[PDB]
């Protein structure tokens, strides 16, 4: 699992890896884009692997690193959501929402 | 140190009961296997816990391996504690007789320094809870269980001195023979005081056991009874 | 101050005696497709078809007229030891309260 | 966390007993004010028993004076051809004004049901209500 | 309280079903 | 801590009615919102025998009179919990009122479970929510029985939990092991509509009144 420090200190380091790269290839790091970066990248370690995700790559950390830490309650512990305890608190505010709206329409190529 | 007997896991330590998912640790209870049983093959394991205070509870534990069942009911007798209540925390505030299935137990109200004279497994659960001076006899079919539950079930169904006096509305007092005629109140209602007595009931209609009376009158000739015995 | 005695007493519902038979003014409240659902003042609404005749005026709100058979329909059945209920009451739609 | 014996004592009893014992470090927040304002009934579980022999349930049917000339006013007249009306808290039916015009009756009078019935129709008719028997 | 409900037996009570040779030789 | 908690969470049970839940309601309110109506006879509980006025031509009258009393009791210890921050959780099976009984408990901050009630919310949270959540400080029946006429199991997992209940008990409802049973018609839409006003308002009012204790203990 990776923590928010880990993760900012990435953002620090593909900073200063994009300045890096940027001063290698000869342009200017402050208009320096990441399609250049894959460019560049691509240019210095050449690959023919047929698995784009296989070849090497430099992108932003996000882009990566994936999150599902969501928190549902405070430092109190009282629930976010008035429907936590359901324990399928959105798909039950969902169905919730469409009930309302089928109740005020009442009283009023795809897939 | 040996349970019941040497090959026997009745009576054995188990230790305290692990730290809760609640976050409550438990390192004043102590627990002791009352049964293991092959289940066919898995093991099933009766256990008591108890702090010494009153705080006692028992629980069932299933597992294929013997150390998980343990632990299993271990666990889950912590979070079904009992709580009963001990008179001057030696001994039971009344003689308790019930019937559980087909058990019957006996338990008996006595003095300091009487002991446990009970069965081993009701001398394990009286450790466990704090009761240190009880007669018990157990009647009927002697199983484990239900010995138990019964047990627990009269130890938690029973009437202290204040609960006697607030029901009465009277002064429950308690004549002791080492202490000659002297008036003990133990207990007084909390709330005002009856100013009628109680029927002098000439003849109570109560339901007598023939052990008990049979002992009293020296009719009694067991050889096995009011043996020397080890401190309990 | 008035007791529920006296509340009870001298409630409409009390006045009214034996429900069977006794027409009772009801107001529309749930409409599903056909089904119209119609409180008349009791503990459970009941729920009538929308008749072929005028239907299209039979609409949320409407007042209508009623003959209750039961206010509640509950029945024992073999081998129970409590009614079983529908949460429901009987009743005939008779037409529109003008 | 306290006893899950749900079946001994009340929740309040085995929440007593575990803080006096020192198995729970604090009370929990519903404690005092259980203490402050108990309710009126322990909350003990007590399991329903089904009664049998000469044992009956203590609840009786509630009747009125004017329920008999109710009764025997929709015997006769039968019920009104007017419609109840339960949402309106003062609601005045037919059998009612005969109710109360038979009970005026009856305070201003003497006690014959039968006549006091044919007075009360005759009243009834003179003041301008419709009664087909 | 005058209020308060009686004790009466049941002056609703329909009368029992007859047969149709009841009370006929 | 010590002046805090003596000022703020003492003080409140000082007083039989400091939020003043008894200018909420009235027999004559119970009365219009036909709360005094129960189940036939046939299908009465035993335990709900003693709320029970009586029987009108088959049909059970719940005393309001009694109501009056338990309704003060549950409505008071909802206010009293509200104010200390508890977790406040209404629970019915009833899908008549599931959208109103949602709404209700949003607009008052507190948790609503209207929903199929899967074994094990309550006795095995840890497990299902994760092992730091809060389980309710209160859970508020507004219908004790699920749809087929037996108990909503949350009483009887309250009840394990050592969780506090208030509840609406019908003539055919088991009250044994609800805290605060309150006898009433849980059927009609008038009679839910103004449980769920009381509700709110107490919750609300407590709520407010909390934040203003505080503030005044902040500025003197
Ligand atoms: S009912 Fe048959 S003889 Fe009367
Ligand atoms: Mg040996
Ligand atoms: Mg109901």
């Amino acid at each position: 699992t990776y923590t928010e420090d880990f993760i900012k200190k990435q953002i620090e380091e593909f900073n200063i890896g994009k300045r890096h790269l940027a001063n290698m290839m000869g342009e200017d790091p402050e208009t320096f884009t990441q399609e250049d970066i894959d460019r560049a990248i691509a240019y210095l370690f050449p690959s023919g692997l047929f698995e784009k995700r296989a070849r090497p790559v430099m992108k932003h950390p996000e882009q990566i690193f994936p999150r599902q830490r969501a928190i549902q309650w405070g430092e109190d512990g009282r629930p976010f959501h008035y429907l936590f305890y359901t324990g399928k608190q959105s798909y039950y505010s969902l169905m919730h929402d469409v009930y309302g709206m089928l109740l005020n329409l009442e009283k009023h190529g795809s897939r | 140190e040996r349970g019941w007997s040497g090959n026997s896991w009745g009576g054995i330590s188990l230790g305290p009961p692990d730290p809760g998912p609640c976050g409550e640790t438990y390192e004043d209870f102590d627990t002791r296997i009352l049964e293991v049983r092959n289940v066919f093959k898995s093991i099933r394991v009766l256990v008591a816990v108890g702090n010494g205070k009153g705080a006692a509870g028992f629980s069932i534990g299933k597992a294929t391996d013997r150390m998980d069942a343990f632990r299993k009911a271990k666990n889950r007798a912590v979070h079904h504690l009992h709580y009963i209540e001990r008179y001057e925390d030696h001994t039971i505030f009344h003689d308790i007789s019930l019937r559980f299935k087909r058990t019957h137990i006996k338990m008996k109200k006595q003095p300091k320094g009487y002991g446990l004279r009970c069965h081993r497994a009701i001398i394990t659960i009286c450790r466990l809870i704090g009761i240190k001076d009880m007669y018990a006899k157990v009647s009927g079919s002697i199983n484990m269980l239900s010995l138990t539950q019964g047990l627990f079930r009269g130890l938690s169904r029973q009437e202290t001195h204040q609960q006697l006096a607030d029901k009465k509305g009277l002064h429950v007092v308690e004549i002791r023979e080492e202490c000659g005629p002297l008036p003990i109140v133990v207990a007084s209602p909390r709330g005002p005081l009856r100013k009628d007595p109680e029927p002098e009931d000439e003849v109570p209609d109560v339901k007598l056991d023939w052990e008990d009376v049979k002992t009293a009158q020296g009719m009694k000739r067991s050889v096995w009874s009011n043996l020397k015995r080890a401190a309990t | 101050v008035e007791s529920f005695a006296s509340m009870l007493r001298h409630s409409p519902l009390t006045q009214m005696g034996p429900a069977k038979d006794k027409l009772v003014i009801g107001r529309i409240f749930h409409i599903v497709e056909n089904d119209l659902y119609i409180d008349f003042g009791g503990k459970f609404h009941c729920v009538c078809r929308r008749p072929e005749v005028d239907g299209e005026k039979y609409q949320k709100g409407t007042r209508v007229r009623l003959r209750l058979l039961d206010l509640e329909l509950t029945s024992r059945f073999l081998g129970a030891t409590t009614d079983t209920t529908v949460l429901e009451a009987n009743a005939v739609l008779l037409g529109i309260q003008e | 966390a306290g006893s899950r014996l749900e079946t001994v004592g009340s929740i309040f009893s085995r929440t007593r007993d575990l803080v006096r014992a020192g198995v729970l470090k604090e009370k929990p927040l519903w404690f005092d004010v259980y203490d402050a304002f108990p309710p009126l009934r322990e909350p003990v579980f007590q399991r329903p028993r089904v009664r049998y022999g000469k044992a009956k349930a203590p609840i009786q049917d509630i009747w009125y004076h004017e329920d008999r000339i109710r009764a025997k006013f929709y015997s006769v007249y039968g019920s009104g051809q007017r419609a109840f009306d339960l949402f309106n808290p003062n609601f005045k039916s037919t059998c009612q004004r005969f109710v109360e015009k038979y009970t005026e009756l009856q305070k201003l009078g003497e006690t014959d049901e039968e006549k006091l019935f044919v007075e009360t129709g005759k009243a009834l008719l003179a003041e301008g209500v419709i009664l087909r028997r | 309280n005058e209020d308060l409900p009686i004790s009466m037996e049941n002056p609703y009570k329909e009368p029992l079903k007859k047969c149709i040779l009841c009370g006929k030789h | 801590s010590t002046d805090f908690n003596d000022k703020i969470l003492n003080e409140p049970l000082k007083h039989s009615d400091f939020f003043n839940v008894k200018e909420l309601f009235s027999v004559r309110s119970l009365f219009d919102a036909r709360v005094h109506l129960g189940h036939k006879a046939g299908c009465r509980h035993r335990f709900m025998e003693p709320y029970i006025f009586g029987s009108r031509l088959d049909h059970d009258i719940i005393d309001l009179e009694q109501t009056a009393t338990h309704l003060q009791l549950a409505l008071n210890f909802t206010a009293h919990m509200a104010y200390r921050k508890g977790i406040i959780l209404f629970i019915s099976r009833n899908r008549q009122f599931s959208y109103l009984i949602e709404n209700m408990a949003r607009d008052c901050g507190e948790y609503a479970h209207t929903r199929y009630f899967r074994g094990g919310m309550l006795t095995n949270a840890r497990l299902l929510f994760g092992p730091t959540v809060r389980l309710p400080d209160l859970i508020i029946f507004l219908h004790t029985l699920n749809n087929i006429f037996e108990p909503h199991v949350a009483v009887r997992d309250a009840a394990k939990m050592n969780i506090p209940t208030v509840g609406i008990v019908d003539t055919n409802c088991n009250p044994c092991l609800i805290t605060y049973p309150v006898p009433g018609n849980d059927d009609s839409p008038l009679a839910v509509h103004l449980y769920c006003r009381l509700f709110q308002t107490a919750i609300t009012r407590a709520k407010e009144k909390r934040q203003q204790v505080e503030a005044l203990y902040r500025l003197q």
